[PDB]
């Protein structure tokens, strides 16, 4: 199968694409130092090289030079090309103007000297997976860069992106709504679909199902990993009915502007906890349709799927699916909208999930990961909407994004954006 | 003699073709390295109907392996059958179909399918006597349905006159691995209607019913209902290659089982389905055998027969078997069914006797079905199609490849008379 | 009887060269120390064809290899086929041509031309009948167009009646690896039409396409480009050598295949070219050897055959091989591709059959087309050579080595006039 | 194949001779004694002798004592024929005037008797090899005399020059535009095509891709060396399309004044940085298309190219040299002129280049140099007309000059030849 592109951005970027590349080693048995053991799989996120060390091909941007200075130190230093690593001088400082238009600009160009040299180095290329937050400077603000020139250069060619939308009460910054809506603003013309993610969620799930009441970023990144993993299986491993990677936004994304599918995965269960349970097919794929287990933590029963991607992994049975995915479709309290009837994509993989050494979930002999795409996430928004009204009301926090060559009508217009965003979801709630 | 040519196209066209050869090659006893091995002599006297000939006794299979990306035909080259197909003969690409109908058929089927003809045209021209073509997608998919469609509609132009038969997978009336299924379908079904002489359409929801309930097999799903379907296309193609008593043909079938030009969308059925365990408990006569064939229980289409009337039937039967118990028991059914049957064709039921049987068994039979219940199967993708297309639920992605909505309300319009034609033919005579 | 006597000049002559006496030597038997050990008698019934003799067996090819610099020579000479040629027969200056005509046609060829003559005569008085000379050269350098075209100039004037047919590379249609191209070539064309009997356009780009499409190994270029062009010319003067069927000959292909003087620029091909791999998945038959050798994947000109039509076609057959089957399937390309052959000539094919088979092989067709498809090409240089022209690029290089810019304007218009002739003759009788 | 003679001029020349002999002694496996361990190749660079001590068929030349003096001493003392290594008495004290009409006179004489003596040795010479310095007065005004001298005695012969072109910005003298225009009127009508190098350049690629921050000449010069073995191999080693010494200024001087093609080489990649990396030939081809690696600090995407010379060395596919090339000739980026269509010339030898013991380059499978001839070095010369028209302007300089046997018109008529110089370009630049 054919290569796909790996873009870190910001932090937590950085941060989350090192535990996705120790799963990838660990998938093909790569060893750490890039040398494989004394196939064709690999091929799709590796370089090949005279020697036997692979390359993997992603890119790490950071404005900030102390996150990446981890991994060039780390136990995988030998593992990425030297020039892959992007670090610049100061951070961002939490500003969506200055990781947009006066730092992020003077290192946006460098970026797209490595994604070209290494996207012209591919036969073919399905797209980019581009890794970000809302709620920072660089992972914002130089993110909306990329978009923009990753649409110019190499427009019609697929652009997925994971990110970490703000989470409904906790908070790790102040100035949130303001950073997290004006990428909204400029990302939505220039992706194919967000899988968002909250930290609030996933660590109500570490401690809710994992059964552990003290985890860490460098825990819920590894959980991260699987959905990705499992995502990009198909463009690896053999496995009846593949889902190729440009598939998700046909069937996830009924109009260009709806492409916000919320993350789930399932099943999330410590060892010791495992070995009670049976795991059947039913129960994994019901398990993914309940508000108690999702990576956004938005209700599902508040609003109405209108888009159901199922990514099926291990030695998995399609009659069984075929049987489980049928119930659910007949299901008061499971409501599709109106206007979609066939709602759903079925994705099978023979490759059963991988365990980090160490790692907290169990050896699953089966997994299936869902990308539904839910009008309930407009409730999501709409906070956003609210809180980022509260202070630019009285106009709180802009001298410092003014000052950063950012024109005063850019929130004006980012929350009439962000305005329009609400009707859209509202009318397709509703049946004409 | 009476030559056909294999095209297999998109991930579950090549699955089927790839269980359909090894099926095949048992047949006649064909080693996968090419090599014959066989017993009989009869297997030699039509191996070229299906296989070419390199010194050496090396027998090349001519089928035709197109998709738009490399990912299924490289597992098929890595299986272990693999190694017997042209290596020449795999058409593959570099960027597959989204599943969006517009890409597989305008933007990038366009750009391999020059590609295909120069391989189906050395295949077309290395036979004396080109029967006609075969064909194996899904309609579901974008490239089973864009290129297939657009193959299709190609290989028409140049060979109007030979016969060309689509063994096609059609989206389940309930469960659907994908969203755009009914765009998908409803643009390849007004795309066949002017160009297949005959269509076998089959669903895996109806395939998934004879697993678990006539047989008793739980764990597969594609492994297995794939050596349903290539048991099923085998027995059609029985007569062109062993000897038999009532000799039936590509032809044969279609003049028998398509009254008018526009239907022609069948629906087959296979047996003896019967389970390892519970086989000993049961006949292997005539009588039992065709009296499964008429059931819904056994139709690899989610359409029941019940609910609408038979235009035309086709039995190939195969092994030694009696004609006069072969001839016996459809004129019972004829007279046990009056009411399933259409009064204005006086006779429903065509039979064809081969007399070499499929490999590990003495006796089997092809049903094959033109009933108007298959109407209820477009009506359902219509009802779907419109609800989506009210609102424009997915055109953006169908029009931005260069295509318009003018298309859809056209492919809406003649799946409409599709429906409408069907549903004539169930008033009686006067 | 009927003694060839070879020509290479250039350092693409040479390597062509060198590569054109492995093959010749294998297909006599000959062993690079010029001793005899073949098994076949007729290996020695014509050796003398290009191989002359000295006592103890050993056997003294007549090339006459001259080139502008030793550099390229060496290399042979130390290589390890280099031990056969006659030491006499390198001709070696001290002062290469820097790809500019001029200098090796007027200033440094003209010193260095009298010495081969002195060589040519006496490899040419030592034959009982000379046929005609072979000469091996590119046009895009200096020394294989300079004094190539100086030489086969020269042997034009005490030999005009004896045959004289060249293998020339010919620039790539879009790939350059000199930017005098132009220049070089339009002169040197300005100046074969003159002399040349027949010209075997071909150019790497095309021969290239082979490498990799038809064939499956991309390491090698000019090891193997040149082991095919070498196969191609070893066919053509195969009925000199061998019995055959249908005996052909350098002069019976002239009459064929040059309607008019001013059109002898033909482009070859060869089949069969198969993979080791894929070997084995093929048939050897005469059919299939006939498909490919009229589609422009096997063509080793960067011009396409359909954009064209032929004017004269000859193969040339090898092996034991059904006469029949060599006719019919001419007849039959003939009507298939009624539209790519000129009707005011109607008949455009000739064969020829060899009974021995080339080395490694047991059948094997040389095919030599004459196109008008080929005009595209000399517009091509003529496009190329105006706009530099247009601005004096480099004429300077040119004008200060004995030439003026007048002779440039002739070889523009005489070129002019050559693509304007193979143009009159596309349109149909009356 | 034939001979061809080294002349080093200057302290530049004689500094970056060294540099380059010590590279010949490694491909031929000389031992710099002079004597051979215990073929055909090495007979172009290097004299027989009764004896194993072959001597190199070079000359140097230097007013000041001291540069040569190092030679005269160090490990190569004995590969050098004692009456090759030619010195004077005083420097030329950064003049033109004194390399060139006063002192420089009273040595030229002597350096021609070994030029003659060394030229009438070799059955055959394909030409003359010239380093020199703009930025000097033995390197810019000795040279003129010599390209003025080797133009009669032998006319019709190839002398090709590596050149230390002025930097743009930085520079090591302060009369650089005077004396640096002043032989560029004179050995513009006396010579095949100079190769220039600038010093800003060199030092930009060392840090930006050697990966070395503290670089020196004794670094940069064998940098240097590198393009002349590369563009000598042809002379030496056989391969497929061997390339000839007179074969470049064909290819690369469409009009007599317009021979100045700036120098390119890849890859130039640290030992350990190459471990990540594949070096397929596109890549490397590909790298030397980019205004980020060129020896003159010239951006070529300012101008359009009109001639390009690639020397491939290795083991190289030519299939892929054509591939590579044409997918060039394939982007709007890269811009050729309207008049040349017909714009490479390849050449390919079958020996990978050597690293030198100590040497900072790693051990290459494969390389490319070219010699491409862009318009864009028109920026150059105008800068150097502009600040020489600076100086000129208040008569600044002009009494050191006056002093040494100058004609005061010699410096406007520098500067109209070169005034008529950027029209040329102008015009070659355009489309009749
Ligand atoms: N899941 C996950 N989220 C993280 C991680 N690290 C940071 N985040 C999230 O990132 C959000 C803030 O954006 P950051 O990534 O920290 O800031 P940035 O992208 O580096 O931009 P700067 O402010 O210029 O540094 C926080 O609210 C965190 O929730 C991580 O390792 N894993
Ligand atoms: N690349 C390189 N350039 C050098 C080297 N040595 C000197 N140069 C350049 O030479 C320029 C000045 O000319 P010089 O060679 O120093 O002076 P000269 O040629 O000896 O003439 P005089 O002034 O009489 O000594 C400086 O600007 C340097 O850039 C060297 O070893 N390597
Ligand atoms: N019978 C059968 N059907 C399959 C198989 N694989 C996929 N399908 C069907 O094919 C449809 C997907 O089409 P696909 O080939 O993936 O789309 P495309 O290749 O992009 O045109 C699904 O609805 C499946 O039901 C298989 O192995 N056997
Ligand atoms: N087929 C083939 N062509 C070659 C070879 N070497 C050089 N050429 C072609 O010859 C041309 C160069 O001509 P060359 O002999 O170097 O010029 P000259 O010797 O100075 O007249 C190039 O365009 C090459 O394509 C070879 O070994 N085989
Ligand atoms: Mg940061
Ligand atoms: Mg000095």
């Amino acid at each position: 199968m054919r290569e796909c592109i790996s873009i870190h951005i910001g932090q937590a970027g950085v941060q989350m694409g090192n535990a996705c590349w120790e799963l990838y080693c660990l998938e093909h048995g790569i060893q750490q130092d890039g040398i494989i053991p004394d196939d064709s799989s690999f091929g799709t996120f590796f370089s090949e090289t005279g020697s036997g060390k692979h390359v993997p091909r992603a890119v790490f941007v950071d404005l900030e030079q102390t996150v990446i200075g981890e991994i060039r130190t780390g136990h995988y230093r030998s593992l990425f090309h030297p020039e892959q690593l992007i670090t610049g001088k100061e951070d961002a400082a939490n500003n969506y103007a200055r990781g947009h238009y006066t730092i992020g600009k003077e290192i946006v160009d460098s970026v797209l000297d490595r994604v070209r040299k290494m996207a012209d180095q591919c036969s073919g290329l399905q797209g980019f997976l581009i890794f970000h937050s809302f709620g920072g400077g660089t992972g914002s603000g130089f993110t909306s860069l990329l978009m923009e020139r990753l649409s110019v250069d190499y427009g019609k060619k697929s652009k997925l992106e994971f990110s970490v939308y703000p989470a409904p009460q906790i908070s790790t910054a102040v100035v949130e709504p303001y950073n997290s809506i004006l990428t909204t603003h400029t990302t939505l013309e220039h992706s194919d679909c967000a899988f968002m993610v909250d930290n609030e969620a996933i660590y109500d799930i570490c401690n809710r199902n994992l059964d552990i009441e003290r985890p860490t970023y460098t825990n819920l990144n590894r959980l991260i990993g699987q959905i990705v993993s499992s995502i990009t299986a198909s463009l690896r491993f053999d496995g009846a009915l593949n889902v190729d990677l440009t598939e998700f936004q046909t069937n996830l994304v009924p109009y260009p502007r709806i492409h916000f599918p919320l993350v789930t995965y399932s099943p999330i269960i410590s060892a010791e906890k495992a070995y009670h349970e049976q795991l059947s097919v039913p129960e994994i794929t019901n398990a993914c349709f309940e508000y108690s287990n999702q990576m956004v933590k938005c209700d599902p029963r508040r609003g109405k799927y209108m888009a159901c991607c199922l990514l099926y992994r291990g030695d998995v049975v399609p009659k069984d699916v075929n049987a489980a995915i049928a119930a659910i479709k007949t299901r008061r309290s499971i409501q599709f909208v109106d206007w979609c009837p066939t709602g759903f994509k079925v994705g099978i993989n023979y490759q059963p999930p991988t365990v980090v050494p160490g790692g907290d979930l169990a050896k699953v002999q089966r997994a299936v990961c869902m990308l539904s795409n839910t009008t309930a996430i407009a409730e999501a928004w709409a906070r956003l909407d609210h809180k980022f009204d509260l202070m630019y009301s009285k106009r709180a926090f802009v001298h410092w994004y003014v000052g950063e060559g950012m024109e005063e009508g850019e929130f004006s217009e980012a929350r009439e954006d962000m305005a329009a965003l609400e009707k859209d979801y509202e009318e397709v709630g509703t049946e004409s | 003699m009476r030559e056909i040519v294999h095209l297999q196209a998109g991930q579950c066209g090549n699955q089927i073709g790839a269980k359909f050869w090894e099926v095949i090659s048992d047949e006649h006893g064909i080693d996968p390295t090419g090599t014959y091995h066989g017993d009989s002599d009869l297997q030699l006297e039509r191996i070229n109907v299906y296989y070419n000939e390199a010194t050496g006794g090396k027998y090349v299979p001519r089928a035709v392996l197109v998709d738009l990306e490399p990912g299924t035909m490289d597992s098929v080259r890595s299986g272990p059958f693999g190694q017997i197909f042209r290596p020449d003969n795999f058409v593959f690409g570099q960027s597959g179909a989204g599943n969006n109908w517009a890409k597989g058929h305008y933007t990038e089927g366009a750009e391999l399918v020059d590609s295909v003809l120069d391989v189906v045209r050395k295949e077309a021209e290395s036979c004396d006597c080109l029967q006609g073509f075969q064909l194996t997608h899904s309609l579901g998919g974008g490239t089973g349905s864009g290129m297939g469609t657009l193959l299709i509609s190609k290989i028409r132009e140049e060979y109007p006159d030979r016969i060309m038969n689509t063994f096609s997978v059609v989206p389940s009336p309930k469960v659907s691995d994908t969203v755009v299924e009914p765009y998908n379908a409803t643009l390849s079904v007004h795309q066949l209607v002017e160009n297949t002489d005959e269509t076998y359409c089959i669903d895996n929801e109806a395939l998934y019913d004879i697993c678990f309930r006539t047989l008793k097999l739980t764990t597969p799903t594609y492994g297995d209902l794939n050596h349903l379907v290539s048991a099923t296309m085998s027995g059609v193609t029985t007569c062109l290659r062993f000897p038999g008593q009532l000799n039936a043909d590509l032809r044969k079938l279609a003049v028998n089982m398509v009254p008018f030009p526009r239907l022609h969308f069948f629906m087959p059925g296979f047996a003896p389905l019967t389970s390892r365990g519970s086989q000993q408990y049961r006949a292997l006569t005539v009588p039992e055998l065709t009296q499964q064939m008429f059931d819904a229980k056994n139709m690899m289409a989610a359409c029941d027969p019940r609910h609408g009337r038979y235009l035309t039937v086709a039995a190939v039967f195969r092994g030694r078997m009696s004609m006069k118990e072969v001839d016996e028991q459809m004129l019972n059914v004829q007279n046990k069914n009056s009411s399933y049957f259409v009064e204005w064709i006086p006779n429903n039921v065509k039979t064809a006797v081969c007399d070499i049987p499929p490999r590990g068994l003495k006796m089997s039979a092809t049903f094959i079905g033109n009933s108007t219940a298959i109407q209820e199967l477009f009506k359902r993708i219509s009802e779907q199609f419109t609800a989506m297309f009210r609102r424009k639920a997915f055109l953006h992605w169908y029009t931005g490849e260069g295509m318009d909505e003018m298309e859809f309300t056209e492919a809406e319009s003649n799946m409409n008379d599709l429906v409408s034609e069907y549903q004539q033919y169930q008033d009686a005579t006067a």
